[PDB]
């Protein structure tokens, strides 16, 4: 045939590939962590974003961090081999690198590497996106005025917010960051490379949202999310 | 608005 | 006029920007951190590069963690107003979160936080760019065979290698990273937004590159570099 | 081949 191009990620496998939703809302009154109001809504926002994309989504609420690792142990041991990709979203307490299982924390580092290159094998060479709502530490953005491959390729982490900061939710409308997600994913997904689609989420959680609160150390502040690609190829979720 |  | 899109970065500015690389490949002997062969030229592909690119482009070597620190406390107190953008390069020796001065750390954090959008307003709104050729920890990757805005807004790293892992430079070479980096500027900046010149940096270091070694803890390893990206808009070199 |  004629002159090829290799430059995007195979996404007309069979199945477009799981989308894991881990919807932590709720966790045992002896870690002392609030209720996660309003994390319902992303998680309900999630389903039918991923479901509109063709991913077969698997919501799971209120896990333990025993049932947060066997379920991505469980997870990474299916057979992948018709699916194009992989997809978890994290939602719950955070602090750098860890995220909270309902009775402790969760390494973050243990989750993704079981579905390293060479630990899970149908997934070799295909985009594994993890999407995490989670404070990453306690700081407050106030603003201002205006041939082998490498096991840890083909990984794609979409932060909510900067290393070192907390991560902001209303429990009315669900997280900024969730709540930009799907919207950016509903409008862009049959039109932009995800890079880009991304980008417009930055651009949309710096730009129109601003915390509100009684508390003048909680007042009045931004957030920016994190892209953290180690991407191969480009990633369209259509195909031609 | 809270934080996580 | 006509509709008008704000989706990219304003790159029209009378200048592009300074691109500031601090190349450090000797090192105070009391720190017994070795001599960093290749760098050279890594730091030459970059000036040329980046002058093609029509950045002002300034060349440090060898320079104390105090000096990098007045540095780049002084760039960050000159007149942006008219410049683009900004770059910074370091090309040294580091862990995670931190860049070797010739007698001792810097940290990362330190460095960058001179550019806050609060703390620079010439570089308010416009793209801040570190490339970072430095290990960030000591592990090893075996492969497998195949209105306000936040002040950490418009900040992306782009990391030779991931977290937590050496980097790898040729001592004839240049390092793998900033060989690719350079390559595919060259080939692409007049033609791909710049994730997707990144992207196809990191698959050319995770696909072309592979240790040599007569030590076998060091043999036939791989390297995949991190693109890290708070941008808010698609970034291109060209413009209109 | 070094690491830095
Ligand atoms: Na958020
Ligand atoms: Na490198």
């Amino acid at each position: 045939s004629g002159i090829s191009l290799d430059n995007s990620y195979k996404m007309d496998y069979p199945e477009m590939g799981l989308c894991i939703i881990i919807n932590n809302k709720n966790f045992h009154k002896s870690t002392g962590m609030t209720s996660r109001s309003g994390t319902d809504v992303d998680a309900a926002n999630l389903r039918e974003t991923f479901r509109n994309l063709k991913y077969e989504v698997r919501n799971k609420n209120d896990l333990t961090r025993e049932e947060i690792v066997e379920l991505m142990r469980d997870v990474s041991k299916e057979d992948h081999s018709k699916r194009s990709s992989f997809v978890c979203v994290l939602l719950s307490h955070g602090e750098e690198g860890i995220i909270f299982g309902t009775n402790g924390p969760v390494d973050l580092k243990k989750i993704t590497n079981f579905f390293r290159g060479d630990r899970c094998r149908s997934l070799t060479g295909k985009p594994k996106l993890f999407i995490i709502q989670a404070c990453r530490g306690t700081e407050l953005d106030c603003g201002i005025e205006t041939h082998k491959i490498p096991v840890e390729a083909d990984f794609l982490y979409a932060y909510s917010t900067a290393p070192g900061y907390y991560s902001w939710r209303n429990s009315k409308d669900g997280s900024w960051f969730i709540q930009s997600l799907c919207a950016m994913l509903k409008q862009y997904a049959d039109k932009l490379e995800f890079m880009h689609i991304l980008t417009r989420v930055n651009r949309k959680v710096a730009t129109e949202f601003e915390s509100f609160s009684f508390d003048a150390t909680f007042h009045a502040k931004k957030q920016i999310p994190c892209i953290y690609s180690m991407l191969t190829k480009e990633l369209y979720f259509y195909h031609l | 608005d809270e934080v996580d």
